[PDB]
């Protein structure tokens, strides 16, 4: 028996074009969909059908995993999977000692999709060169990656891991899309063990990554520490203070530029006043403390920006008003997109961890070029919405170390 | 005959009913035909004449040479029906097909009329014979097959067509069969007596689905294709004294459509006559760079060039060269120098970039490309230092990766032409440059102070906050020394300087590129405007 799944009044099913794929990833896909169509969990559609969402494969292991972009999907049911049957996010989830991630996709392909909603779910795997048709597809089970699937599989969820947290009221276990988030305060090897235990319940249904968020800390904007000063240094650190404080209240600047009073040389060392000094010290204190005055709103979309720091570093911010800074972060350490598309799912599980929702990113990169690579490298089984921007390029040495 | 495949159901959009539109009285001639038409139809099973029930209709037309076609005008059924799966992605490019030792073309006549519409469906296209002066009531008629002009043919088509070969697909995996619109193309590696007999079991495993069915230059799809190599179909260009925009406009196609495998051919100096508003007869004076195009583009044409097919056991290898002004042109092979492709990027990311810039986005280009045709990357040979590329892409604030490349030593090559000091320069000038706007009268100075007590205020017209602060840096670049140290507060102007550009559409930027490049060192800052920063503040009271 399945839950009828209405889309939001008045909006159509996804028609997103799908991407071009690798002769690699065609194969793998290939492989992958006739299996799943033998074991009845997809279906081939025919032209009746206009819609579609892209799909990729992914590596995760060694086996080739399918992903599909349900993205637009999700934006079209919103209503179901948030209001009418939303899971709730856990405030202790941040707080736990250790956090351990586990995929239980595989559990949806359990539940028969509502029979009128299957044709939303359509995907096309394409061919090279357009030479062939496109392969395509629709689902008859609860897709992986689709919103739908966790809010409908909520109840035999909670069924499941009933028993555990009745033994273990002190371990927090929450649920966003495809994966299970597990906190508790144990030691590390008390952790794991608990996590076993917890596989072997859900191995009783067909269900066959560590995460420290206690370490978790705020990368403060950070004044350098100086013997000498030139002008320039405190040109740059009186527009270092300026912009921050357009974020933290109460940064005073007027007193170091008392100390630039003419035309005076960049290169020339200024000797530093004790009340200079004295506002350093003040400062320092107010950025290595979070933000006053800022609260996260459940209502309105998470941001994050990222800025490149060259040499294998980033930094990023989440906020949902610009400047209100949630969370400030760097990331560190080839490749400048395999590094960027680790940062994002960095960030993005912190943000799913402390709010139950993925950030929207600024990403400072050209669209094509993301595009094409970032298949190459994904891991996670969500992705997250993206524009792509031209960074500030003041901001940049703002949130530089 | 009418194909026993299954059908494929069709609805209409929700919330609406079939057409209903009236038919307006022809000519007796008219009708005559239409009845001589529908009954010929009507035997074969292509329509069936109905009850008056059925509320449907829709208006059918007829015109003839000397004899008669029915035309029926779906207009109102279409914007009723849903949409479907689009018929196509993409065509298949040639450089991405494989040799093939034996081709045979065959085409399904009788192409919709062949296959069945959901009968669940047929209601709708039900349509009207009037009588003489619409006396009397007219013939009503329904079709039971795919009508043509009607929005789903197309997609039902293709798609009982792919139902139809997939046996014969997978029971012979070997031979390609390309399904465009009624056309089967037919490809197969075997010898010409063992393929014609793979061409008869596809015939009669055709007609067994009740469908009734070349020579080496076959012209496709703009393209000369032959078994082992393909180009394009040939290309004219007309010799004309007076060129109008129409003429220069189908120009630009056919040498854009050329450049697929003719390598170089150039088209910027013939596309920026087109820039204007002019009718499309007017008549364009070449200028002297557009007749110098032309010229080149007439010699590259002079002897046909042809490309090659894809081999799938090797790789790719993609060069690329500048030819200047922004125009990048590329060529695709696997053994050098038998191409299967060529192209040119000529485009404008941006207002202003660099050819480092501008040589990373015709690889990004050149790249899904080939995802697209051959499904991998090339391999890259670039007309680029591993260093300059290294020294750019690790301090420039986007992220990027091009694959696997090499450098191939064919001038003109990339460089940056100038480099931005790290730290500011001792015992070199510091200008504490701004520039201002009012911005009701469009009047601005751009001004400069010193630390070694210059100072001077030039005034524009014309002008906004944006351009008088680049004017205020070109100032001091001006009145300076090979070596100088710029504040501004201008982040509009420090953003695009430290970009290291190259080439804008702003003259004002090219000019001070002109300067960054004489110079030998320069140190750029910024601090925040009204902040009270020194000099800061004394070149904003004189502006
Ligand atoms: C067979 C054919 C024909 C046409 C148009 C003909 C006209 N007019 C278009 C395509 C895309 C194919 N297709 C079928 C689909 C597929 O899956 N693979 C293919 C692989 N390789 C080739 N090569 C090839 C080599 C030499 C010639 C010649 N002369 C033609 C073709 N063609 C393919």
């Amino acid at each position: 028996e399945t839950v009828p799944v209405k889309l939001k009044p008045g909006m159509d099913g996804p028609k997103v074009k799908q991407w071009p794929l690798t002769e690699e990833k065609i194969k793998a896909l290939v492989e992958i969909c006739t299996e799943m169509e033998k074991e009845g969990k997809i279906s081939k559609i025919g032209p009746e059908n206009p819609y579609n969402t892209p799909v990729f494969a992914i590596k995760k292991s060694t086996k080739w995993r399918k992903l599909v972009d349900f993205r637009e999907l999700n934006k079209r049911t919103q209503d179901f999977w948030e209001v009418q049957l939303g899971i709730p996010h856990p405030a202790g989830l941040k707080k736990k000692k250790s956090v351990t991630v586990l995929d239980v996709g595989d559990a949806y392909f359990s539940v028969p999709l509502d029979e009128d909603f299957r044709k939303y779910t359509a995907f096309t795997i394409p061919s090279i060169n357009n030479e062939t048709p496109g392969i395509r597809y629709q689902y008859n089970v609860l897709p992986q990656g689709w919103k739908g699937s966790p809010a409908i599989f909520q109840s035999s969820m909670t069924k499941i891991l009933e028993p555990f947290r009745k033994q273990n009221p002190d371990i927090v276990i929450y649920q966003y899309m495809d994966d299970l988030y597990v906190g508790s305060d144990l030691e590390i090897g008390q952790h794991r063990t608990k996590i076993e235990e917890l596989r072997q319940h859900l191995l009783r249904w067909g269900l066959t990554y560590e995460l420290h968020p206690d370490k978790w800390t705020v990368q403060p904007i950070v004044l350098p520490e100086k013997d000498s000063w030139t002008v320039n240094d405190i040109q740059k650190l009186v527009g270092k203070l300026n912009w921050a404080s357009q974020i933290y209240p109460g940064i005073k600047v007027r007193q170091l530029c008392k100390l630039l009073r003419g035309t005076k040389a960049l290169t020339e060392v200024i000797p530093l006043t004790e009340e200079a000094e004295l506002e350093l010290a003040e400062n320092r204190e107010i950025l290595k403390e979070p933000v006053h005055g800022v609260y996260y709103d459940p209502s309105k979309d998470l941001i994050a920006e990222i800025q490149k720091q060259g040499q294998g570093q980033w930094t990023y911010q989440i906020y949902q008003e610009p400047f209100k800074n949630l969370k400030t972060g760097k990331y560190a350490r080839t490749n400048d997109v395999k590094q960027l598309t680790e940062a994002v799912q960095k960030i993005t599980t912190e943000s799913i961890v402390i709010w139950g929702k993925t950030p929207k990113f600024k990403l400072p990169i050209q669209k094509e070029t993301w595009e094409t690579w970032w298949t190459e490298y994904w891991q996670a089984t969500w992705i997250p919405e993206w524009e792509f921007v031209n960074t500030p390029p003041l901001v940049k040495l703002w949130y530089q170390l | 005959p009418i194909s026993p495949i299954e059908t494929v159901p069709v609805k209409l959009k929700p919330g609406m009913d079939g057409p209903k539109v009236k038919q307006w009285p022809l000519t007796e001639e008219k009708i005559k035909a239409l009845v001589e038409i529908c009954t010929e139809m009507e035997k074969e099973g292509k329509i069936s004449k109905i009850g008056p029930e059925n509320p449907y209709n829709t208006p059918v037309f007829a015109i003839k040479s000397t004899k008669w076609r029915k035309l029926v005008d779906f207009r109102e059924l279409n914007k009723r029906t849903q949409d479907f799966w689009e018929v196509q992605l993409g065509i298949p490019h040639p450089a991405g097909l494989k040799k093939k030792k034996s081709v045979t073309v065959l085409d399904v006549g009788d192409a919709y009329f062949s296959v069945p519409l959901d009968e669940d469906f047929r209601k709708y296209t039900a349509f009207t014979i009037p009588s003489i002066n619409n006396e009397t009531p007219g013939i009503r008629y329904q079709y039971n097959v795919l009508p043509q002009g009607w929005k789903g043919s197309p997609a039902i088509f293709q798609s009982s067509m792919t139902k139809i070969l997939e046996p014969f697909r997978k029971q012979n995996p070997d031979i390609v069969i390309y399904q465009y619109m009624d056309d089967l193309y037919v490809g197969s590696d075997l010898e010409i007596g063992q393929h014609r007999t793979k061409i008869e079991e596809l015939r009669q495993h055709l007609l067994r689905w009740g469908l009734t069915t070349k020579e080496p230059p076959f012209l496709w799809m703009g393209y000369e294709l032959h078994p082992d190599k393909w180009t394009v179909q040939p290309i004219v260009l007309p010799e004309k004294d007076s060129w109008t925009v129409n003429d220069i406009q189908k120009l630009v196609g056919k040498l854009n459509w050329a450049s697929q495998i003719y390598p170089g051919i150039k088209v910027r100096q013939l596309c920026k006559l087109l820039r204007g508003t002019k009718a499309l007869t007017e008549v364009i004076p070449l200028t002297e760079e557009a007749e110098l195009e032309l010229a080149e583009n007439r010699e590259i044409l002079k002897e046909p060039v042809h490309g090659v097919y894809y081999d799938p056991s090797k790789d790719l290898i993609a060069e690329i060269q500048k030819q200047g002004q922004g125009q990048w042109t590329y060529q695709i092979y696997q053994e050098p120098f038998k191409n299967l492709k060529t192209g040119k990027y000529a485009r404008m990311r941006g207002a202003h970039t660099n050819d480092v810039k501008q040589l990373t986005e015709a690889v990004q280009k050149i790249t899904t490309e080939s995802i697209v045709i051959w499904g991998k990357t090339p391999k890259f040979k670039l007309p680029i230092q591993k260093e300059t590329w290294e020294t750019w892409w690790t301090e420039y604030w986007q992220a990027t990766w091009i694959p696997e490349w090499e450098f191939v030593n064919t001038p003109p090559l990339v460089k940056l032409w100038y480099q931005l000091e790290k730290e500011p320069i001792v015992g070199a000038e510091t200008f504490y440059v701004d520039g201002a706007a009012n911005r009701e009268t469009k009047l601005g100075k751009a001004g400069y102070v010193t630390n070694r007590g210059r100072q001077k205020v030039v005034t524009l017209t014309d002008t906004t906050n944006q351009k008088t602060e680049l004017q205020a840096i070109y100032l001091a670049l001006q009145d300076s020394g090979l070596e100088v140290n710029i504040v501004t507060d201008s982040q509009y102007a420090l953003g695009i300087i430290q970009a290291q550009p190259d080439q804008s559409e702003s003259e004002l930027v090219n000019q001070i590129i002109e300067q960054l490049i004489k110079k030998e060192k320069v140190y750029l800052a910024w601090v925040p405007a009204h902040k009270g920063i020194g000099g800061n503040e004394q070149v904003d009271k004189l502006v």
